[PDB]
């Protein structure tokens, strides 16, 4: 509502550097810290009490790979995320961040008040609907349970046998693929071509494109998402695994 | 020293108090000031040392009060040595 | 009252009958580490018990958690256990699990034996009345305060026993409520293990010169703490040294020549071993007296060495090498220019060994080196346990220092009481600076964010030794009123903090009517109360009750909820 | 022993010059040198990171306690204990080389000098940078320091492979500096007209058609092309 | 007499700081930006602790060492490429 207010106001008044928005933020300053500040006394009161931990409980979802020390911390820099994606309000949008951080007496550029997506990707290219012939790729980390079960331009659902067989493709795909793939230099960066090669011609250690923990954070997702999801078969292929 | 020290906005009455002769330049004068105090020269368990002194280069048109700012500096500071162009070799500047 | 100092020779030769067997090793000794008097007095015992050749076991225990998983691990075999330095003022027999009818054999005949007895010795006040009384397993070495001043406590604790209408039960309310004003106060100690053992050993007859200067070692511990206990158990420390000595003194010094002597032992810091200017200027009497954190310390500070006529250079040369002219006027020097800056205290009387011709050496600066020797000798209940085992490790590096043949060891320890010393300085001088020490109505907080050095704090007793500093400094500060001070230091390895909750002192040599009444620190039942509900994952098992454990992000809640409390 | 710190010619090293051009110091000196050394700043943004939080903790007294605690630890040793080891390794141990260490530095060297010839043979021009017999017995004195600091009377052929990887991350990371263009226009632009933009085909095919052929290498560069299957297919990487 | 002290800082914005320096160095620009580059910011943080008697770097003496540091560089650019410096060095002279 600051922003449809602000954006009103800017065309009445004509009728990104610099846009419709550029005092938005002031709607809510004074309320905005005024509440974070009331937030966090509370928290503070109840964050140690018990019975008031089944509020501050950060809940598992299928892409959790983000340790939370503090809901009231990360609902501040989620907030702060979303209101720094306009360009023109920049620097207002970050000193409002510094000075919520202030309340936290946590630096502005500091690591932790640095904010990531807690949601990491698990995709399934070309996933076709058995009725509609719709072309689509389902997500499940981010994606919500109700448009993976179903499809998006009908609503009939999806067999959930598909759903596991093609995961489990695309699982086996992504461990032959590392298991196949192929060797460069460490320094030149020049392409592996021969078989019996300590290092590369300048001194280069060989590396794989497909890093080790890349296929591990792999691995990790889909067993979250079987656990999360209940994927049987899934998950028997993942105790195949090891 | 330590009454006015305990003064906020102290650095700024300084940094205006570099060259009450020559109006503007506020950076200038705010690097001379950095320049005079200067840093603490860190030396690492005597293995690694670093310079602690500031050093400071001005690239200007004639006319722009440069010469006039070193030579308030040199009157200023505890230390102060002023070698020009031409008139003052290379053995001459360091050790002979 | 369970073993009064009368009947010590009894326990002793109970334990003897009971563990003299030298086919097994039925005799366990557990000593706190970290405590220079447990040291002393495990010292004292391990001789006395070489010398009747009875297998025993020493065990230095850091947490009760460790001794509680030893006790565990311990074999049932051991018939006699020992405790030095802990255990007098919590329930063992619930804190190890321990009831009578399990350990009780050859129940008859009024008299009841036991397959394991346990012998705790500790002079922290709060004697635990079900461990004084009420329990034949833990026996207790009193000091005659039991006797004497719990004979109220007893009678309580009795009707309590025995009783387990309206006016009986508001007998039982007065009872109760007498037993528990005799509870909820601070830990204080009245006298020194070292000197109830020499007292012992006097009492078996088997004394010593070693024994007799284990003994001073032991009371000089207390003597920056406990000052008071101190000028008490002097004189009893004084006339044994008078009369062990041999009468032929003033004997020519030959390399054998062991000599305990009464000299003026002046209130410095490593005198002996360090320069007259460096002693003034770590020495936290000195310090406190002028405030040298300020830079008109260091002035006035070079105001008393030219006052006194002696040259800086002079002042700032190593002991040994001073002018024999100085090194042999320094008293008359202090009585002429000590007075007029107030560092009258400063001179004092102290015992001196010294050890043929490897120089003398005086009590306090020894028990600084075996302090410097136990702080600094060498995914978060980790590395904490391994932070742990290098505490423990240095229990024996200070042991084997008291060792005449290793005397390089007692090198290193002096060396590292200077550094220490100076650290302690700077800190206190940076926090004085940035005035880190917030004043309240129930304590002065003083919490180490970031900076120098501050991996050094975890160690329990270089945070105390801070602590004696912070504190000797407010103590002369008569503005500063008497309030107890609060220390953490977070450690970015474990992401906690190590909160010291401290008592504040009387400055040495004010002695008043209010002196003589002792500082009681109430930290205890505050911290575990604190700590009992609102679960913070508080980490309490130092024997010390008034050093916790806090996790980085609890810290803030738990010093709210503490100043929330008034209990302390 | 000669340890030397020069500087390329304009401040930086201005690799679009020669190589020649960037180092004023003629082949004569440059032949006794044995290791010769070329960092570069390659303003990589976590390796910036890195480098400056190594040095903001040197700066705020964090050095002082994280190498104290690291020489501790065992991983790092002071000066004075490092001065002796070397003195007593050095008095005590003079290696010298296996036969087949021998032969695997005989065939090293006459690789290294092919390279340089083909290298020159491309550039047409004398590279500023020499390999010579002298190099040779660099290699060899390498080797006996490797061995030396291992007190090992004979050296291995490990101490062999780590001279060879020592001096091709130095002397050949010097010697491989590169500031037709015509023939490489055209290979250009006849493989993007000719190759599809999200397709790829064999190396071979690219031979058939028809050098060097280090326009590819400059386009892989560009990434424009990108060589997976070992170098034998060349995929448009979509530019 | 003052010798300042670096403990209360943030290696994190100051990291940041220097990356995106040598990052708009190397890209579209000349002003050489090197580690000694890097320690000239603590240096100048140090010199301001200095001029105001302080034993420590407060914040303010290290984000005025940021913006003198990031207005040199933005000043040594071309003015073609100026603006757009300043907009993505504006986000570290907060306050200022
Ligand atoms: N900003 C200024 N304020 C006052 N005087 C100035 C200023 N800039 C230049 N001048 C005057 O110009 C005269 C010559 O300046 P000069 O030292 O030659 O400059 P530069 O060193 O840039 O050639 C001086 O006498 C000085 O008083
Ligand atoms: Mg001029
Ligand atoms: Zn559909
Ligand atoms: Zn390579």
């Amino acid at each position: 509502d600051s922003m449809l207010k602000t954006k009103q106001s800017y065309l009445k008044l004509n009728s990104s550097v610099e846009n419709s928005l550029n005092g938005f933020s002031h709607l809510f300053s004074k309320p905005l810290m005024k509440r974070v500040k009331k937030l966090f006394k509370n928290q503070q009161e109840f964050i140690l009490d018990p019975q008031y931990e089944a509020d501050y409980v950060i809940p598992v979802l299928p892409g959790s790979h983000l340790n939370v020390k503090n809901p009231l911390l990360e609902l501040v820099k989620s907030l702060c995320h979303v209101m720094l994606l306009s360009k023109s309000t920049i620097l207002e949008i970050r000193t409002l961040r510094k000075e919520l951080l202030k309340i936290f007496e946590l630096r502005e550029f500091a690591k932790v008040a640095e904010f990531k997506d807690p949601s990491l990707s698990l995709v399934v290219p070309d996933f076709l609907c058995e009725y509609c012939f719709f072309i689509s790729d389902i997500d499940f980390c981010k994606a919500a349970p109700e448009s993976i079960f179903s499809c998006v331009r009908c609503h009939k659902a999806f067999n959930q046998v598909l759903l596991q067989e093609h995961l489990i493709q695309k699982l086996r795909s992504d461990i032959e693929s590392y298991l196949i793939q192929d060797l460069r230099c460490s320094r030149c960066h020049k392409v592996k071509r021969d078989y019996m090669s300590a290092h590369c011609p300048c001194a280069g250690a060989w590396e794989g494109t497909l890093p080790r923990e890349s296929i591990v954070q792999k691995l990790n997702v889909f067993k979250q998402v079987a656990k999360y999801y209940g994927f049987d078969i899934l998950l028997s292929c993942i105790a195949d695994l090891t | 020293f330590r009454k006015i020290s305990r003064d906020r906005g102290i650095i700024d009455k300084i940094i205006s108090s570099m060259a009450p002769s020559i109006y503007g330049h506020r950076d200038i004068k705010t690097a001379v000031a950095c320049s005079l105090f200067g840093g603490v020269p860190k030396n690492v368990n005597g293995k690694h040392s670093i310079r602690g002194d500031i050093n400071v280069l001005l690239l200007g048109d004639p006319g722009t009060a440069k010469s006039q700012i070193l030579k308030y500096v040199e009157k200023t500071a505890h230390r102060a040595v002023f070698a020009t162009g031409q008139g003052a070799s290379a053995v001459g500047l360091t050790a002979s | 009252m369970y073993y009064g100092i009368s009947q010590f020779s009894e326990a002793y030769n109970k334990i003897l009958r009971n563990s003299s067997s030298h086919s097994s090793c039925q005799l366990v000794i557990f000593v706190s580490c970290l405590n220079i008097d447990a040291l002393c007095a495990t010292k004292m015992l391990s001789l006395l018990f070489k010398k009747q050749l009875v297998q025993s076991q020493i065990v230095p225990i850091f947490g009760y958690s460790e001794l509680r998983r030893h006790y565990s691990q311990l074999d049932d075999n051991i018939n006699s256990l020992l405790l030095v330095g802990f255990g007098g003022v919590i329930d063992l027999e619930a804190f190890l699990e321990i009831d009578p009818q399990e350990y009780v054999i050859d129940t008859d005949s009024g008299e009841q034996s036991f397959r394991r007895d346990i012998y705790v010795l500790d002079a922290h006040r709060p004697w635990n009345l079900d461990n004084i009384f009420g329990s034949q397993i833990i026996q207790c070495f009193d000091d005659g305060t039991v006797d004497d001043t719990l004979g109220e406590q007893k009678e309580a604790y009795y009707k309590l026993l025995e009783l387990d209408r309206k006016q009986r039960k508001k007998q039982i309310h007065e009872y109760e409520g007498v037993l528990e004003e005799y509870y909820s106060q601070g830990t204080t100690v009245v006298n020194s293990i070292s000197a109830q053992i020499y007292s012992l050993l006097s009492a078996i007859g088997e004394t010593n010169l070693s024994n007799l200067w284990l003994n001073i070692l032991g009371t000089t511990s207390l003597d920056i703490a406990y000052a008071q206990v101190y000028n008490r158990l002097y004189p009893l420390l004084q006339d044994e040294v008078k009369r062990l000595t041999p009468s032929s003194r003033n004997s020519v010094k030959t390399p054998d020549t062991l000599t305990l002597n009464i000299q003026p032992d002046y209130y410095l810091f490593l005198l002996r071993h360090s320069s007259l200017y460096d002693s003034f200027y770590y020495s936290n009497y000195v310090n406190a007296k002028l405030s040298l954190w300020n830079e008109n310390g260091k002035k006035r500070l070079h105001k008393m060495f030219a006052r006194m006529g002696i040259p800086l250079s002079t002042a700032q040369e190593t002991w040994l090498y001073m002018d024999h002219s100085i090194k042999r006027e320094l008293g008359i020097i202090f009585d002429k220019n000590l007075d007029r800056y107030g560092l009258q205290d400063i001179i004092r009387d102290g015992f001196v060994r010294t050890l043929g011709y490897r120089g003398s050496i005086s009590a306090s600066e020894f028990v600084e080196a075996l302090t410097a020797l136990l702080e600094v000798g060498n995914n978060s209940a980790q590395k904490l346990t391994n932070l742990r085992k290098r505490w423990v490790s240095n229990f024996w590096l200070s042991w084997d220092a008291l060792d005449d043949r290793k005397v390089e060891l007692l090198n290193r320890g002096i060396q590292l009481a200077q550094d220490l010393q100076r650290a302690i300085f700077n800190t206190g001088v940076a926090i004085l600076e940035k005035k880190l020490i917030k004043h309240l109505r129930i304590y002065r907080l003083c919490v180490l964010q970031d900076g120098p050095d501050l991996d050094l704090y975890r160690n329990p007793l270089t945070l105390l030794r801070l602590g004696n500093w912070l504190i000797e400094c407010c103590a002369e500060s008569e503005d500063k009123q008497l309030l107890p001070m609060v220390l953490a230091s977070i450690d970015e390895n474990t992401d906690t903090y190590l909160v010291a909750g401290l008592t504040p002192r009387y400055p040495r040599g004010l002695d008043t009517i209010h002196t003589k009444k002792p500082i009681l620190n109430n930290f205890s039942m505050a911290f575990q109360q604190i700590t009992a509900e609102t679960d913070a994952k508080v980490r309490i098992d130092n024997f010390e009750s008034s050093i916790i454990e806090i996790r980085r992000e609890d810290l803030s809640p738990f010093l709210e909820k503490l100043t929330l409390s008034g209990l302390l | 022993s000669v340890l030397a710190a020069a500087n390329p010619i304009y401040g930086r090293y201005d690799d679009l010059k020669s190589p020649g051009d960037n180092i004023d110091f003629q082949t004569t000196i440059l032949s006794r040198f044995d290791m010769i050394f070329i960092v570069k700043d390659d303003h990589n943004e976590e390796r910036d990171i890195s480098i400056a939080n190594h040095v903001i903790n040197i700066h705020t007294g964090n050095a002082n306690a994280m190498q104290n605690q690291q020489e501790e630890n065992g991983s790092e040793i002071s000066i004075e204990k490092m001065k002796r080891y070397i003195t007593y390794c050095r008095l005590k141990c003079a290696p010298r080389l296996s036969p087949q260490a021998a032969e695997k530095l005989s065939s090293n060297f006459v690789t290294i000098r092919k390279q340089l010839l083909i290298n020159e043979l491309e550039s047409t021009e004398r590279s500023s940078i020499p390999i010579t017999i002298r190099q040779l017995e660099a290699i060899i004195r390498i080797t006996e320091s490797l061995a030396k600091l291992e007190l090992s009377p004979i050296a291995q052929e490990r101490h062999v492979d780590e001279a060879i990887r020592l001096f091709q991350a130095s002397t050949m990371d010097a010697a491989s500096q590169d500031p037709s263009l015509s023939e490489i226009r055209r290979f250009e632009q006849e493989l993007k007209r000719r190759l599809p933009i999200g397709w790829s085909t064999s190396y071979q095919t690219l031979r058939r058609e028809f050098a060097l052929d280090k326009a590819l290498y400059a386009l892989e560069k560009h990434e424009t092309i990108q060589l997976r299957h070992q170098g034998q297919n060349i995929y448009r990487s979509g530019v | 007499k003052i010798y300042p002290k670096l403990h209360q800082m943030d290696m994190d914005k100051v990291s940041r700081v220097y990356a995106d320096l040598r990052r708009e160095s190397i890209s579209t620009g000349s002003f050489p930006i090197t580690v000694r580059h890097l320690e000239s910011i603590l240096r100048i943080a140090e010199s301001f602790a200095k001029m105001r008697l302080s034993e420590f770097v407060s914040s303010y003496d290290l984000d005025r060492a940021i913006k003198v540091v990031v207005d040199s560089f933005v000043d040594a650019q071309k003015v073609s490429v100026r603006r757009q410096l300043r907009r993505s060095f504006a986000i570290y002279t907060l306050g200022h």
